[PDB]
């Protein structure tokens, strides 16, 4: 559905105008609430938090169908110099800042101790700090050729504590989905910091149901207090 | 009963019996009271709330027979003869008959078939246009009165795509008045409604009587005379 199809059905579904008691929207109204909804639906659709889908991020067909479109990829190999890390051997990356959750997460290490090995892809194992201590001398879950540590830290970064030298950082998560917003909004408005028109990037599969929340969501507002 | 009739028994309702008769009325009187008393019994009887009984146009078998003579089936003319301005761009423009009492009924035939069309209320039309659909129901046309100069012109307000092929209205003709003589005089021709010769009313006899008695009425308010009875007797106006 096009910006004016989401106004145009999302009128028709709150009766607008109607001769029944009913409800209206400006559209920055419905901006706020059909990117509120958005927002809302994906975030409980990769935690798997909806009762009605009741799936996580990629665990069927119809959840792949709905967040393909929030899926980057990322590549770093700059690392940021002057910090204050866990271990000697921690080196740290900047996040690319638009980052929601990320799903894969992958490092390439190059060094001359593991010889014949050089440029071997290591996974990428997020570790919480209660388990850092214990796993820095562990064998089997700690740094080694086929394993990175990343720990998050202030200021957008990922603290990579490899026993090996990192050369690349690779990454896949979900993005920052743009917001929808149905009309050139006036100076000093803007929905996460977008003032012009912005079209739903995901399916139109999920557009309706999107819709649909944030009809449920208006009728909440205005009917909060009564 | 004939104009001799209601001005016979006029004169014997008004002063031929009453104790301390009064003058006879003369027949420009009698007329012009009549006309009246004819008007102001079919706004009456049109409007529920204008009679004792709560009873408007078919409410019951007598106010189907009292307007029954009065009811005229004719067509909207096009308003294609000249120019004008009209307030929706997608409306087309049509003249009513000039002898235009009330509409009643009103439908359009289309190339789509025929559909009734549904007076809108200027609140109404504003509530409708601020709508994404901004056309009718399936089976209706819209309507709305538009600049009329000397009969009431109309714009028909249809679904896209569709043409008009003739636009019916079922109206209540005006009533035509009752001229108990020939009003021709040296002295000047007087007229009630454009017309001097003898007019027959021309609704059913069942409301003749109803006439008579109103007429009678007006004239013993207009004998009294003072402020009191006008105000009271002018409100069955209406």
């Amino acid at each position: 559905m096009t910006n004016k199809e989401f106004s145009d059905g999302f009128s028709t579904l709150l009766n607008s105008f109607g001769i029944t008691p009913n409800i209206t929207l400006d559209e920055y109204e419905k901006s706020t609430f059909l990117t509120n909804a958005q927002e809302q639906l994906i975030i409980d659709i990769y935690s798997g938090r909806n009762i009605i889908y009741g799936k996580s991020f990629e665990q069927t067909e119809e959840i792949r169908r709905y967040l393909s479109n929030l899926v980057e990829t990322y590549e770093t190999s700059t690392k940021v110099t002057g910090k204050l890390g866990l271990s000697k051997d921690s080196v740290f990356f900047e996040i690319p800042q638009d980052t929601w959750f990320i799903t894969y997460e992958v490092a390439f290490l190059k060094d001359s101790r593991l010889g014949c090995l050089d440029g071997i892809e290591a996974s990428v194992v997020p570790l919480p700090q209660d388990d850092l201590y214990r796993a820095k001398d562990n064998p089997f879950r700690g740094p080694s050729k086929d394993r990175v540590l990343r720990l998050d830290i202030k200021s957008d970064l990922a603290e990579l504590i490899s026993k090996y030298n990192v050369d690349k950082y690779l990454m896949r998560y979900i993005s920052q989905p743009t917001p929808i917003i149905l009309v050139d909004l006036p100076d000093g408005l803007s929905i996460n910091g977008v003032s012009t028109e912005s079209e739903c990037e995901l399916n139109p599969v999920v557009h309706r149901a999107i819709l649909e929340r944030a009809v449920q969501l208006a009728i909440i507002s205005k009917t909060q207090l009564t | 009963m004939n104009v001799n009739e209601f001005s016979n028994e006029f004169d014997v309702l008004y002063n031929n019996i009453m104790s301390n008769a009064a003058p006879g009325l003369n027949e420009y009187e009698k007329s012009v009271l009549l006309t009246k008393a004819q008007e102001e019994i079919v706004k009456n009887y049109f409007e529920p709330a204008g009679n004792k009984y709560g009873k408007g146009l078919d409410d019951s078998p007598k106010r189907q027979i009292d307007f029954s003579e009065l009811i005229k089936v004719g067509e909207g003319v096009l308003n294609t003869s000249a120019p004008t301005i009209t307030f929706d761009k997608r409306a087309k423009v049509y003249d009513l008959p000039a002898d235009l009492f009330l509409v009643i009924n009103e439908a359009v035939d289309t190339n789509a078939g025929t559909k009734q069309i549904v007076p809108i209320s200027y609140s109404d039309y504003t509530r409708l246009m601020s709508r994404p659909y901004k056309e009718p129901v399936k089976y209706q046309a819209w309507r709305i009165i538009t600049t009329s100069i000397n009969n009431i012109s109309v714009e028909l307000i249809v679904n896209s795509n569709e043409t008009i092929t003739d636009y019916k209205v079922r109206y209540i003709r005006r009533p035509a008045p009752i001229i108990t003589t020939n009003l021709s005089s040296e002295y000047g021709d007087v007229t009630i409604n454009g017309v001097s010769t003898v007019s027959e009313c021309e609704l059913n006899p069942i409301i003749h009587s109803e006439i008579l008695q109103r007429a009678v009425e007006l004239a013993k308010a207009a004998y009294q005379g003072d402020l009191q009875a006008s105000v009271e007797l002018g409100q069955r106006s209406e």
